[PDB]
């Protein structure tokens, strides 16, 4: 639940602009956007892991679009036909918009990437990895273990166990 | 003592010293009851009482190592038990504590008087 | 949770049958909870974990939430047919469906 | 919260009337329908939808009579005089057992059921002025005997815990 | 004895006994040659997973080709 | 058990469904193992030359699935409404999972399904049935603190067993009536302590798997039976009928221990008068366990003339007359126990 | 409220499976037909009470098993009937 | 107009305890669609039931 | 509203359930009972496994109980009731008017839905019944898994037992 007391980010910091790309324009060139952007998702991503709050990591989210935002410019400027021919064999070549449909129009795109920019695309596993990085930001202390001073306490083994006095004392016995 | 206190009272000085029945009873009872139980198999099955004693002997030998043994996991029972309850009582003093011990000369009882 | 009465090997297949701690987001609370039921017991943790038995019963049960949910639900439905609240504007802007 | 919700010595007795009169006949209308519902379906079925309710009736009404005679018996022997005791009790338990007899056509056992529950009210309210319960919270509750810790016999191994007795 | 008139009467339970022994040997090969090599830590993982340097399972990540 | 080697599969099924119940930290493992337990004691008890053996089978079938389904669901409302296996404070659904517990022990007023099932059976069958099957219910009982209806089982179970084993002169369902006469007993322990609850029910059916015995072996099914059995000597017929004084809590009997450490225990837990209740209740068990008692205490009767040889197994009579011994002469062993400190 | 507005029905369709269950009928295999819908609505509230929390459905499959082996437990049941009886009236079978 | 509610609690009594003050806890779906109506629950739970 | 349909559909079928005396009533009006139920229990989940499971196990139960219905108690009179059809009739349309003026939100189930659950949960994004199906398999509770197969073969050697098949066919008057 929300109360007064929990803060929360005003409506000016959340009022920037936000990549409004369909699903099969940000599925064309998805491989060389994160050839990009490695270094943003993956603050972003490992902050949001232990973190776990969403008013945590606004700036890296920024960070995450901005760098989305200057990739998308970057494609944009150059050769943009080719990029449109790519997203919409993707769009129209199948249902799941799945790459193997066709590649010829991804060849050319690659050729155009690779021609004006000099980025090659990566292999078909290359994000789907672990990936280690560096972070700027320190990581969260690991919580220290519960104490209890005042527990259920047993008897020790050390304990001395002399005999009993006078036995069982329970009904002549002893 | 003035006092009486708990863990005075529950600590073994040992000027109670053991009976002579004491180490010996349970195993001679159950050897005793492991004999008569191979009488009354024997009377049951109509053979003479001291017919066969190679159930008596086996019989009276489980009884005697049955009763030792039992005897010695009494002990350590007992032992542990007032091991719990004096380390109950230094657990918690508070609820258990140091009572002044008061004679006749200061208590007014109600005597009861037949007439 | 309850205990296990005469204990034998037979209860290490049955103890790991349904509890919190696979995925779900009220584990840790339940985990925390089941510390002091290691530590206190079942019977001092009926007593002295009041909190942490509270939390994790609201937390998976959602009962304290959901009365809220009802009671925000009802008030507006109260207000409606007494006339405070409009009939255009009964309900309110609808969040995004990209959101939560 | 209501005047059903009440109790027989929420007040002192022959200070309350109404509410003696409400609890009383509430036991009894429990065990009224308790017993007739064990009843009307096991021995002597009625077979029909009146019979049942009257069975019902049967089985709930004199014990109706038992309570409220004995209540306003308890009520009227401690408003006569001024101590409170058991013989008003008893006188109780003796109307209530001439209602068992004006039920049953027996004087015989209206006389011998008021010997029982005056015998059963004397002991009640030397319950009520002793202190004493009937049924009383069990103080001593054993869940086991010695090393109840000790004999946990399992197979598999512990994972190191998350809490410890030290203080920080 | 007893095999060539399993053979002769119920031939299709001999082969299906062939084809799960089979089955068992090769399950053995392939439970052997999974935790033979680094099985547990596969190349390619579910999720969107991101370790930090200092993190005991950051040396594990493998290095691989595809 | 008997005839087969499955029977011996499905004892060995019982144990292993018994103990996973009474093992459960969770209500859905001590669910499932009385399932298996169902399971192993459907196909005991079944025979299909006997016609009241499988009605017997359907009895207890019925009313253990229907306490199955209503202990299941009281479990499931338990776990919505108070999420963990127990419950901090006690409401109507642990009274409803103590009903669905009643009617698998065979306690009053849910024991009426018990003795009109026991007219079926054998008497090995019927030793399992009051015995073993009364420690899954019995030890689930334990986790719920529950005094009102708990003593209201007490009461009705006492007053009940021991009224209605009265009319009965067929050993199988007298015996019945006096199991749910001590099932009272063992849920007045439940109470103060289960330790002692477990002392009373290990004697309990020490004395249930000697009283077995005689009449297993000599097939002993009706009251007149008893009076018609031969022995070769008639001091061996008084000797082998002083277990029922024993199971009538009679000292200086064996039976008289157990008995005596419940009431003991009762009133240092300051419970009296259910305990009083309990004392009226176990004259008439007694009173009827004499009936039996007169077969042999008279010393010499009118008997059949036809019959000249008793017959008995070898193991069954070697195992019946150690345990006879400890039913007379047990309490020479009160000093070797060491379990009531 | 919160107990009447989720999870009040199945108890509800519960009682109605155990009053049929219990219901004066000539022939055994409508109490077992009974059994089956007590199975269902257990299952309904059970499978309510493993959907609260996220990944133990798994449960929910024992659940069937063991009431498979009930239902076949209680055919057999019906199949032994007919090695004594000629029928299944639980007028015709013996009340003590 | 209701005079014992609190922003964020049943009545004052808080939800969630033991936590630090500060913190965020993801609310349930239904207080999320509190004041939106059926065509919103259903535009966005009833997803994979429709197609 | 479906959810609210299922509910009166359930009602209304159950009422007609706990009226009816012949067998064959009661196995059909169980088949439109386990539809409807397999219908709700899927709302719940955010896989549809189980209902396809619980269907798979309530068709192969009730085949056998109509060869026990032909086999005993085939001769039994049907008895419709006017009163049965109008008290179902009138149920049925009361509860589908009072769930059309029912507000939908607060009537809905609270179990969450694979739509409901939030999008960064990412064990949601995995395959829709490899998490909640995962621990039958899994180290902790395989020996349940175990149990359940010796529980089975156990019920076989108990039915095999009790269904003595060397004494002959079972019908009516055998
Ligand atoms: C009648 C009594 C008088 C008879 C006349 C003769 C005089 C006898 C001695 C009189 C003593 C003083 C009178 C008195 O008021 O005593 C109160 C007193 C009760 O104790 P208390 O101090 O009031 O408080 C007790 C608890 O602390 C607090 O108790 P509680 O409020 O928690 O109890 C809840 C109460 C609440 O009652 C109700 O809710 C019932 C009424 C509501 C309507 C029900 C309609 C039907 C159900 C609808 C459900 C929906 O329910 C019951 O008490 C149920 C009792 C059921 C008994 C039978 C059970 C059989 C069960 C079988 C199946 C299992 O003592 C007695 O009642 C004992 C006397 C009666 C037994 C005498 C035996 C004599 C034998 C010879
Ligand atoms: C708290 C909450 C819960 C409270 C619950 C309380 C209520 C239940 C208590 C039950 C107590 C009890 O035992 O009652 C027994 C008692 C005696 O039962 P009975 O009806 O005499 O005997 C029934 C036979 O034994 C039956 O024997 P049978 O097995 O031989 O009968 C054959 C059976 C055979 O039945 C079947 O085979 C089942 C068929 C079901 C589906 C039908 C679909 C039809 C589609 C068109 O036929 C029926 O049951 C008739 C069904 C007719 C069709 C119903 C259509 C509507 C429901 C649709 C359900 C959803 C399915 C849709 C389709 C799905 C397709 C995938 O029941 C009643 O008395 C019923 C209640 C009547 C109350 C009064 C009704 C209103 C007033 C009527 C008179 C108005 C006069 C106006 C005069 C105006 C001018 C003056
Ligand atoms: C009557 C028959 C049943 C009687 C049971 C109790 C008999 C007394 C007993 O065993 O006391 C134990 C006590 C044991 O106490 P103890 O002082 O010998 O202490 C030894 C106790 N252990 C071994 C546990 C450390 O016996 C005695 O005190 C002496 C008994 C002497 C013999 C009595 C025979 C009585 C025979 C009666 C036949 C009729
Ligand atoms: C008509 C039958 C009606 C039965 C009603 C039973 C009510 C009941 O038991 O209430 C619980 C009560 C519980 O009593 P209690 O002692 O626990 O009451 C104390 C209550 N507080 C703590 C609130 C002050 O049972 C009794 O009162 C039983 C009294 C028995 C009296 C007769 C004994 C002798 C019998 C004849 C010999
Ligand atoms: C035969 C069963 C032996 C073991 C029974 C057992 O542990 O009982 C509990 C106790 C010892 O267990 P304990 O020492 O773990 O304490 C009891 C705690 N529970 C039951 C929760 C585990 O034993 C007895 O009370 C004695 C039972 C046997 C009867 C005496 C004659 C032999
Ligand atoms: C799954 C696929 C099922 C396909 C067949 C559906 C049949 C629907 C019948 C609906 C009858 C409704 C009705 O009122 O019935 C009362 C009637 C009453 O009979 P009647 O003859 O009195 O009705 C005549 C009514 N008038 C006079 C108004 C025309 O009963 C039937 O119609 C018989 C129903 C038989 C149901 C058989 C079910 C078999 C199930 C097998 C599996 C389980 C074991
Ligand atoms: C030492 C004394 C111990 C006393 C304690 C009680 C003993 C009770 C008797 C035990 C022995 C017994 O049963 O003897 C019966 C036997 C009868 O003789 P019988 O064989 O019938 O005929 C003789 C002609 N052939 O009698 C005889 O043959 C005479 C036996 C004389 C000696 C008796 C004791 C010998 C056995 C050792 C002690 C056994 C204690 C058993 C206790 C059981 C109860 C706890
Ligand atoms: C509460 C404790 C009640 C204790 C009552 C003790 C006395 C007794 O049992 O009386 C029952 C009474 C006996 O009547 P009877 O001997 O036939 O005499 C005929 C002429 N008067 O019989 C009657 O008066 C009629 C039957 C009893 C009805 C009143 C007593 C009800 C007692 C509570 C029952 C609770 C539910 C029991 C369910 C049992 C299920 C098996
Ligand atoms: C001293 C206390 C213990 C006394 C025990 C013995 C006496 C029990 C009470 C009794 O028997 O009272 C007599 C009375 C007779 O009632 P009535 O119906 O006339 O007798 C029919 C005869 N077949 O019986 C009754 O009125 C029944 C009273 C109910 C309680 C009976 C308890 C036994
Ligand atoms: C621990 C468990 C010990 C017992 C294990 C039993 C496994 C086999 C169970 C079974 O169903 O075996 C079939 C049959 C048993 O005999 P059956 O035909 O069921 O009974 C006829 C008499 N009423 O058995 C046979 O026909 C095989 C011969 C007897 C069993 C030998 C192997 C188990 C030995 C133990
Ligand atoms: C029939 C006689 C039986 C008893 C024989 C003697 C036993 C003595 C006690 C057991 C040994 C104790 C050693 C400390």
């Amino acid at each position: 639940v929300i109360t007064n007391n929990t803060t929360l980010p005003e409506e000016s910091e959340l009022n920037v602009q936000e990549l409004n790309l369909s699903s099969a324009a940000l599925r064309a060139g998805a491989f060389h956007l994160g050839k990009q952007c490695e270094q943003a998702n993956n603050e972003f991503m490992l902050c949001r892991q232990e973190l776990d709050d969403p008013r945590a990591c606004l700036a890296e989210g920024k960070a995450v679009t901005s760098c989305a935002l200057d990739f998308f410019r970057k494609v944009k400027k150059t050769c943009h036909e080719e990029f449109t021919q790519y997203a919409t064999c993707l769009d129209k070549s199948s249902g799941t918009m799945a790459f193997s449909h066709c590649r010829k129009t991804q060849g050319v795109f690659d050729k155009c990437i690779k021609d004006n920019f000099d980025w090659d695309r990566p292999s078909y596993g290359y994000f789907s990895r672990a990936k280690v990085i560096q972070s700027a930001r320190e990581a969260p202390k690991k919580e220290e273990k519960v104490s209890y001073p005042d527990a259920t306490p047993g008897l020790p083994e050390d304990y001395p166990k002399p005999p009993a006095k006078y036995g069982s004392r329970f009904h002549w016995l002893e | 003592s003035a006092v009486n206190d708990p863990l005075e009272l529950l600590t073994n000085k040992g000027t109670h010293e053991p009976s002579f029945l004491s180490p010996i009873w349970n195993p001679i009872a159950c050897g005793v009851a492991g004999v008569g139980a191979a009488i009354f198999i024997n009377w049951g099955f109509r053979k003479p009482v001291f017919s066969g004693i190679q159930k008596h002997i086996a019989f009276g030998a489980i009884g005697v190592g049955a009763g030792a043994y039992f005897d010695q996991k009494r002990n350590e029972y007992l032992a542990k038990r007032d091991a719990v309850l004096r380390h109950y009582i230094e657990l918690h003093p508070d609820d258990f504590p140091v009572k002044e011990r008061k004679t006749y000369g200061q208590v007014l009882e109600s005597w009861v008087p037949v007439r | 949770s309850l205990t296990p009465f005469l204990r034998l090997p037979l209860t290490d297949l049955t103890g790991c049958l349904i509890n919190h701690q696979t995925y779900d987001k009220c584990g840790k609370f339940e985990m925390k909870m089941m510390e002091c039921f290691e530590a206190y017991g079942l019977e001092r943790g009926k007593r002295e974990c009041a909190d942490l038995i509270s939390d994790f019963q609201e937390c998976v049960g959602m009962q304290k939430q959901l009365m809220r949910f009802h009671a925000m639900r009802n008030e507006r439905y109260k207000q409606w047919l007494k006339g405070e609240r409009k009939g255009q504007e009964f309900f309110a802007d609808p969040p995004r469906v990209d959101a939560y | 919260m209501s005047l059903l919700r009440s109790k027989y010595y929420d007040h002192p007795d022959g200070e309350d009337a109404f509410g003696k009169i409400v609890a009383t006949n509430k036991y009894a209308v429990s065990a009224g329908v308790a017993w007739s519902m064990f009843d009307v379906l096991t021995l002597s079925k009625p077979q029909g939808y009146l019979p049942t309710l009257g069975r019902f009736a049967y089985n709930t009404g004199p014990l109706m009579g038992m309570a409220t005679a004995f209540t306003l018996t308890t009520l009227v022997a401690t408003n006569a005089r001024g101590k409170d005791d058991k013989i008003n009790y008893l006188i109780g338990g003796f109307a209530a057992g001439g209602v068992f007899g004006a039920w049953k056509h027996n004087h015989v056992a209206g006389l011998c059921a008021g010997l029982f529950l005056g015998i059963a009210g004397v002991i009640k309210k030397m319950s009520i002025e002793q202190g004493w319960e009937f049924f009383p919270n069990t103080p001593i509750k054993q869940y086991g005997g010695l090393n109840i810790a000790g004999n946990d016999w399992t197979i598999m191994a512990d994972p190191p815990k998350n809490w410890t007795t030290e203080k920080p | 004895s007893l095999l060539k008139r399993a053979w002769n009467e119920i031939p299709d339970i001999v082969g299906g006994s062939a084809l799960a022994l089979a089955g068992i040997v090769m399950a053995t090969i392939g439970v052997a040659n999974y935790y033979a090599k680094d099985g547990d830590n596969r190349r390619y993982k579910l999720g969107y997973v991101v370790y930090r340097h200092d993190d005991p399972r950051a040396l594990k990540v493998r290095n691989d080709e595809d | 058990m008997f005839n087969n080697s499955s029977k011996i599969l499905f004892i060995t099924i019982m144990i292993i469904g018994t103990l996973i119940t009474v093992t459960s930290n969770s209500w859905l493992g001590a669910w499932m193992g009385l399932e298996i337990n169902l399971l192993s004691f459907i196909p005991l008890l079944s025979d299909n030359n006997n016609l009241m053996s499988t009605e017997a089978s359907l009895k207890y079938f019925l009313t253990q699935v229907l306490a199955s389904t209503v202990l299941l669901f009281s479990s499931i409302l338990l776990m919505l409404k108070n999420n963990m296996n127990n419950e901090i404070n006690e409401s109507f659904t642990s009274m409803i999972i103590m009903s669905a517990l009643l009617l698998k022990s065979g306690a009053a007023p849910f024991h009426f399904w018990f003795p009109n099932m026991m007219e079926g059976l054998t008497w090995m069958n019927a030793l399992m049935l009051m015995t073993w099957q009364k420690i899954a219910p019995l030890m689930l009982i334990s986790y719920l603190n529950i005094k009102y209806l708990l003593l209201i089982s007490v009461i009705l179970s006492v007053i009940i067993g021991a009224i209605g084993g009265l009319n009965q002169t067929s050993l199988r369902k007298l015996m019945a009536f006096s199991s749910i006469n001590h099932l009272g007993w063992m849920l007045s322990s439940l109470m103060i302590s289960e330790s002692i609850w477990l002392i009373y029910f290990f004697f309990y059916s020490f004395l249930s798997f000697v009283l077995t015995f005689m009449f297993n072996i000599f097939k002993l099914f009706h009251l007149n039976q008893l009076f018609s059995w031969f022995v070769n000597s008639k001091i061996l017929k008084f000797t082998l009928f002083m277990n029922f004084l024993s199971l009538g809590g009679l000292p200086p009997f064996l039976g008289f221990l157990p008995k005596w450490l419940v009431i003991q225990q009762l009133t240092l837990c300051n419970q009296y008068f259910m305990l009083t209740l309990m004392m009226m209740s176990t004259l008439i068990t007694l009173f009827f366990y004499l009936r039996i008692c007169y077969s042999a205490f008279m010393m010499n009767y009118f008997e059949n003339n036809w019959i000249m040889k008793m017959n008995m197994n070898s193991i069954n009579y070697n195992m019946y007359m150690i345990m006879t011994f400890f039913s007379i002469f047990g309490l020479f062993l009160i000093s070797l126990f060491y379990f009531m400190f | 409220m919160i107990m009447i507005l989720y999870w009040s029905l199945p108890m509800i369709l519960f009682i109605l499976g155990l009053f049929c269950f219990v219901s004066n009928r000539k022939h055994l295999l409508s109490m077992l037909l009974s059994l089956e819908f007590i199975v269902l609505m257990l299952f309904f509230m059970l499978f309510i009470y493993l959907n609260m929390l996220n990944y133990e459905s798994y449960f929910s499959m024992m659940f069937l098993t063991f009431s498979v082996c009930e239902g076949a437990l209680g055919l057999s049941i019906l199949v032994s009937m007919i090695r004594t009886h000629g029928n299944d009236y639980f007028q015709s079978f013996s009340i003590m | 107009n209701v005079p014992g509610w609190e922003v964020g609690t049943w009545y004052g009594e808080p939800v969630f305890k033991t936590l630090p003050e500060d913190t965020l806890v993801t609310p349930i779906f239904k207080e999320f669609y509190a004041h939106s109506d059926w065509k919103s629950y259903a535009k966005r739970a009833h997803l994979k039931l429709w197609s | 509203m479906i959810q609210l349909m299922l509910y009166s559909l359930i009602i209304t079928t159950s009422i007609i359930f706990l009226n009816m005396i012949h067998p064959l009533a009661l196995g059909l009006t169980l088949l439109i009972q386990t539809i409807f139920v397999c219908l709700l229990t899927g709302l719940m989940t955010k896989s549809f496994w189980y209902s396809y499971i619980l269907f798979l196990i309530f068709l192969g139960g009730m085949l056998v109980l109509f060869i026990y219905v032909t086999s005993l108690a085939s001769n039994e009179m049907f008895n419709l009731s006017m009163k049965l059809t109008l008290f179902s009739s009138l149920i049925l349309i009361f509860m589908l008017i009072l769930s059309f003026i029912m507000d939908k939100t607060s009537s809905s189930l609270f179990l969450m839905n694979n739509d409901m659950q939030s999008i960064i949960n990412m064990n949601s994004y995995f395959m829709e019944n490899s998490l909640s199906l995962n621990k039958l398999y899994n180290f902790p509770t395989n020996f349940i898994t175990i149990l359940l197969m010796n529980y089975l073969l156990i019920t076989l050697i108990v039915i095999v037992k009790i269904t003595k098949l060397f004494k002959g066919p079972i019908r009516m008057m055998s």
